[PDB]
């Protein structure tokens, strides 16, 4: 076998530098490209360029040029990829990958990348550490048609991601859709979970929404309850 | 991305699919170049086909593709749970280019139009100096929706933010979206409204203060 | 202009003159050789 | 330009060659005579 294994997951402010190691193994090391790439949540990929560990050969792209700075540790077997000036749109999880045959052969080194780092998750926001602020998501007697009754909550303006969503102390896991973590303008994240109980429990069923921040340590159980007409 | 991939594809499972990957005569006709890569969520990817027609050590006869001029074709028959994954086509055009990733399901489910929902930034907000609006879409199909912002009849793409859709328990998907403003924002206006337009069909969402 | 292939950028150029280029390279600098003795006949030659 | 000593050249680890000084100044003159060269990617396309 061989192995790319990369660094930890990071998080960042903008406007900094960031490196990413990806060290190798079970192959000539200093025969192989290594390309990296970064691929941004649900987005595409974006090949930040390659190397050759003979001497240290490079190419990047014209829109990473400039901000990656890519190199390997022959020595000790290990890669490094550095993106520089840090912004929002930087945010990606940053992979390291191996072409398919040696730089002998032809063609390399644009043939396909077949070894795969773990990917290196590197986060650039802005914001803080604060108490997220939960409020409860009410229905309304015209959002009923049929008999069910679909509420939620939502976590915003909390920092950094993720909350997690339970219902009642885990006794409610039937019909929650939980959302996936999205960047305000802002940098302070905001989140949402639903579930559809039947309107003729409106009365006699409490639905509570666990919300758990850890970094802030503000975790506010916000109590979903019907608004009064 | 410079290559062009389809959005999504629906198969049922076991019949046969083709993506396909159509870029200039710079990248796919004039070379074969052609590689595609199969990528598990949350995992990293993973290298299927190059050469336009080749199997890496280790890739199912199931999979096989091609290029048709200018437009290359990846095709998988006997499709199988594990296939559900994102997949992506490659090209080399000088640099390298990339197409934008086609998802891939079970086909057989009929169409669903999105249960929309919407309430107002509660008095616990509006007294917090901010006011906040979520518009909740789930129950729909297929996965591919916009969701708009309308303050009365006039929009404002001030604090927009929309999730990913999540497959549900019932194969249908959800997402949500987001809307930032404040207290002032929130007590001035008449209605604030969420136009959710499904395949050409529009449901719309609207909310007031009290 | 000799390249394997052009297109593929990553193939090295080669390129051949017709006229030559002059350059003149210099080490601007008299050094001193010390030559020091770890042997019995090894010698280490340092600079001065 | 710069100077080194000690060589690895042909890059080949575990074994270094250390050059030995060189004594006075040093001088050589060059008919330079062929490039080695590399492009770019496809970044804008016939732009530059
Ligand atoms: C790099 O740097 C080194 C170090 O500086 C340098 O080498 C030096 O070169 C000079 C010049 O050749 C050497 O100087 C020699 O000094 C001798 C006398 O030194 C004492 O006396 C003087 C006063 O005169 C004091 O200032 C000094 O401090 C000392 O006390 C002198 O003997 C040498 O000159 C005679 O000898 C050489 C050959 O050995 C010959 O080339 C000379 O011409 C001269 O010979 C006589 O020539 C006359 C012509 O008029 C002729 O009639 C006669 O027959 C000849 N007689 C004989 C006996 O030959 C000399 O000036 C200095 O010591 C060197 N030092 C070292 C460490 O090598 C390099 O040149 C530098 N290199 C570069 C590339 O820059
Ligand atoms: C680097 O080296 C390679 C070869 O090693 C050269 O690449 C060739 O480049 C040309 C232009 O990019 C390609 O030619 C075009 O290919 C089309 C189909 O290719 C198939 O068929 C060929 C056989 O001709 C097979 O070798 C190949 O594998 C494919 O199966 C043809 O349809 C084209 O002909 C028509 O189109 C062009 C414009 O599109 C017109 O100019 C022609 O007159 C004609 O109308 C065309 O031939 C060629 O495929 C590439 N070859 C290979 C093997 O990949 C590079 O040119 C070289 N770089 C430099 C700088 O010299």
């Amino acid at each position: 076998e061989v192995q790319l294994v990369e660094s930890g997951a990071q998080v960042k402010k903008p406007g900094a530098s960031v490196t990413v190691s990806c060290t190798a193994s079970g192959y000539k090391f200093t025969g192989y490209h290594m390309h990296w790439v970064r691929q941004a949540p649900g987005r595409g990929l974006e090949w930040m360029g390659w190397i050759n560990p003979f001497r240290g050969a490079v190419k990047y792209p014209q829109n990473f040029r400039g901000r990656v700075s890519m190199t390997r540790d022959t020595s000790m077997e290990i890669f490094y990829m550095e993106l520089s000036r840090l912004t929002s749109d930087d945010t990606a999880v940053y992979y390291c990958a191996r072409e398919m045959f040696d730089s002998s052969a032809d063609w390399s080194p644009w043939r396909g990348m077949v070894a795969w780092g773990q990917g290196t998750l590197v986060t650039v926001s802005s914001a803080s550490t604060k108490g997220p602020s939960v409020f409860p998501l009410a229905p309304s007697s015209k959002s009923t048609s049929g008999g069910t009754a679909a509420l939620g909550c939502l976590v915003k303006d909390y920092f950094p991601e993720p909350v997690t969503v339970s219902w009642n102390s885990g006794a409610l896991t039937s019909g929650v859709h939980t959302f996936p973590a999205v960047l305000q303008s802002s940098g302070l994240y905001s989140l949402s979970s639903v579930v559809t109980v039947p309107s003729s429990s409106l009365g006699t069923q409490t639905y509570i929404c666990n919300v758990n921040h850890k970094p802030s340590n503000t975790k506010v159980d916000k109590r979903v309850e019907p608004k009064s007409c | 991305s410079a290559l062009t991939q389809p959005a999504s594809v629906s198969g049922s499972p076991g019949q046969s699919i083709t993506i396909s990957c159509a870029g200039s005569s710079r990248d796919v006709g004039g070379f074969d170049l052609v590689s595609w890569y199969q990528q598990h969520p949350g995992k990293a990817p993973k290298l299927i086909i190059y050469e336009v027609n080749k199997r890496p050590s280790g890739i199912s006869s199931r999979f096989s593709a091609s290029k048709s001029g200018n437009t290359a074709s990846l095709t998988i028959s006997g499709l199988q749970e594990e296939d559900e994954a994102h997949y992506y086509c490659y090209s080399y055009a000088d640099g390298v280019a990339f197409g934008g990733g086609t998802k891939l399901t079970v086909l057989g489910q009929p169409k669903a139009a999105p249960s929309v929902t919407l309430f107002p930034p509660s008095s616990e907000e509006l007294q917090a100096n901010k006011a906040t609006l979520v518009c909740l879409i789930s129950d729909f199909y297929p996965g591919a929706v916009t969701v708009a912002w309308k303050a009365d009849s006039s929009p404002v793409k001030a604090g927009v933010e929309t999730t990913t859709p999540s497959k549900q328990s019932n194969n249908k998907y959800a997402a949500s979206s987001y809307l930032s403003l404040t207290p002032e924002q929130w007590k001035s206006h008449r209605s604030y409204s969420c136009q959710v337009t499904h395949e050409g069909s529009t449901v719309e969402k609207t909310v007031a203060p009290t | 202009i000799r390249s394997e292939n052009i297109t593929n950028n990553a193939k090295n150029i080669l390129v051949q003159f017709n006229t030559p280029v002059q350059i003149n390279c210099t080490r601007p600098n008299n050094n001193t050789r010390k030559s020091i003795r770890i042997g019995p006949g090894q010698a280490f030659y340092a600079t001065g | 330009c710069r100077i080194k000593q000690i060589i690895n050249m042909w890059q080949r680890i575990g074994q270094a060659m250390y050059a030995p000084p060189i004594q006075g100044v040093i001088r050589c003159v060059s008919n330079i005579t062929g490039l080695i060269l590399t492009r770019d990617g496809g970044s804008t396309n016939s732009t530059t």
